[PDB]
């Protein structure tokens, strides 16, 4: 609440608050392969290429 | 308190049987009297013991007033007890009252005891900018120390009209008047707060000094600085892990 406690003669409060720059999780060393792999036979390779979402290999080949 | 045959008989005669006798009362209206009573029964205390009027505030230290007579009436229930006091002051109520200028008779609850913590008068406490200005506010309105003030009045306009004739001169008048107030300012704590309040003052200066035209008359100027009481603090807590950086610190 905005409107705040009435003091009294003895007021402990506690701070709880902290302050400081956040962290950053380090850069995977990603690694671009280009060639012609579907020859002209995938979802993404079908579409414009102003439009080509890059795969990722999370899995596997 | 009402009169019941259980609870606060009504003492009768030998042989008149009257015990069993009872009265008429319930919610709030059964005689009261006013929390100024303890107030000044303090003052006396806070003489008789001690000899000035630091002992007037606060539990440890003045104002306690134990044993006070409370009340207890079965209405349905078992003997439910009514506190002795007419109003519950909670803890922000003891100080939301000081800055009115009003002197809260704050109970403390079951207990069935009282204490005063504040024993303001009714002057504005003001604020004021420059700090020295602002603690002299805070300083007068206290009603303890006028009491002790007041006490140095009916030393001087009592005690040095002995002296209403004899030759005197200004540094006669300033060795009377401070060898007298001298054995009742200290800087040092002693143990106890009863023990240490046989000191209200903090130190003190009497400058007096004759007038021009008048050969006969003075005229002084004393300052008093009493031992100032204890009032509230704010507490910020926080886990640092700063303090020791030998446990989470980088070098290790």
């Amino acid at each position: 609440a905005k409107n705040k406690i009435p003091n009294s003669r003895l007021m402990i409060n506690y701070e709880t608050n902290v302050d400081g720059v956040l962290k950053k999780k380090e850069l995977p060393y990603r690694v671009l392969v280009v060639g012609d792999l579907s020859k002209g036979r995938s979802v993404d390779a079908k579409k414009e290429f102003a439009d080509r979402e890059v795969r990722r290999v999370n899995n596997g080949v | 308190q009402p009169y019941n045959p259980e609870n606060n008989p009504v003492q009768y005669k030998l042989m008149e049987g009257f015990n069993e006798f009872v009265d008429y009362d319930k919610n709030e209206s059964y005689l009261w009297g006013p929390a100024s009573i303890h107030l000044v029964k303090n003052m006396m205390r806070s003489y008789d013991k001690t000899r000035w009027f630091q002992y007037i505030r606060g539990v440890e230290s003045g104002g306690y007033v134990k044993n006070l007579v409370a009340c207890v009436y079965d209405n349905k229930g078992i003997l439910e007890t009514k506190s002795p006091l007419n109003v519950l002051f909670a803890d922000y109520m003891e100080l939301s009252l000081a800055n009115i200028g009003l002197i809260p008779f704050v109970s403390e609850k079951g207990t069935s005891n009282a204490c005063f913590f504040s024993v303001n008068s009714a002057k504005k406490v003001e604020e004021f900018v420059d700090g020295f200005d602002s603690a002299n506010s805070r300083l007068i309105a206290n009603l303890s120390y006028t009491m002790c003030i007041s006490r140095i009045s009916h030393y001087i306009k009592c005690v040095i009209r002995d002296k209403i004739g004899s030759i005197v001169d200004v540094e006669s008048i300033q060795k009377i008047l401070s060898d007298w107030i001298s054995e009742f300012v200290t800087t040092v704590y002693q143990p106890t707060p009863l023990e240490m309040a046989r000191y209200p003052f903090r130190n003190v200066s009497i400058e007096v000094k004759t007038i021009p035209g008048k050969p006969g008359w003075y005229s002084c100027k004393i300052n008093v600085i009493p031992h100032i009481q204890f009032e509230g603090m704010n507490t910020t807590m926080t886990i640092d892990t700063r303090l020791e950086p030998e446990l989470f610190g980088t070098n290790n």
